[PDB]
């Protein structure tokens, strides 16, 4: 449902992202990949956390 | 002396014209029953934006 998401974000008019304190116990946070090279080396979706 | 009197036929001719269009404007109002929803509760996207 890519069309429905693109419309509601467009009607919102704000990409404001408030980071919250999620307690991920027992899993490794902040995974990176080769295709998502950000800056020097591997990077991540800025608003997503890979467990 | 001085008198005043109205002409019935000319006044009636004007009233017959206006009453004719007054009927033309309020005649047979559309009758609609089960339609679509127009006020919505939460975001839905593609279908909601079209509704
Ligand atoms: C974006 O969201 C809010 C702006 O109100 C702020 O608290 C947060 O630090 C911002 N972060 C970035 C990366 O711009």
């Amino acid at each position: 449902d890519y069309a429905s998401l693109r419309s509601l974000v467009a009607s919102s008019g704000t990409l404001e992202f408030i980071t919250e304190g999620f307690t991920w116990t027992g899993v490794t946070q902040n995974g990176g990949s080769n295709a998502c090279k950000r800056g020097p080396g591997s990077g991540f979706f800025s608003r997503l956390n890979w467990l | 002396g001085t008198g005043q009197a109205a002409d019935l036929k000319s006044t009636q001719a004007a009233i017959d014209q206006i009453n004719g269009k007054l009927n033309r404007v309020i005649e047979k109002t559309n009758e609609k029953f089960h339609q679509i929803e127009k006020e919505f509760s939460e975001v839905e996207g593609r279908i909601q934006d079209l509704e």
